[PDB]
């Protein structure tokens, strides 16, 4: 990765995303997230994310 | 002085139905975690002054 004050920046767009893997992952111990509701992220459908 | 006594239900599980009168008030769960009767974040007090 890179230091936090060269924070690195992807786009991801016209894809279908799977977010549950991350979800269920046990390897990340932080998935914290309020605004957006850590179980449907499926069902959170945007663009340019 | 302010008549702010006078509140209103703001928050209910779903729709009411004609002629239900709704005095019960309850932690609202805002959000995809158990309220626990707590206030405090994604649980709402369901009335408004």
């Amino acid at each position: 990765f890179a230091s936090v004050y060269a924070w690195n920046r992807k786009r991801i767009s016209n894809c279908v995303a799977d977010y549950s893997v991350l979800y269920n992952s046990a390897s990340f111990s932080t998935f914290k997230c309020y605004g957006v509701s850590p179980t449907k992220l499926n069902d959170l459908c945007f663009t340019n994310v | 002085g302010g008549n702010y006594n006078y509140r209103y239900r703001l928050f209910r599980k779903s729709n009411l139905k004609p002629f239900e009168r709704d005095i019960s008030t309850e932690i609202y769960q805002a959000g995809s975690t158990p309220c626990n009767g707590v206030q405090g974040f994604n649980c709402y007090f369901p009335l408004q002054s």
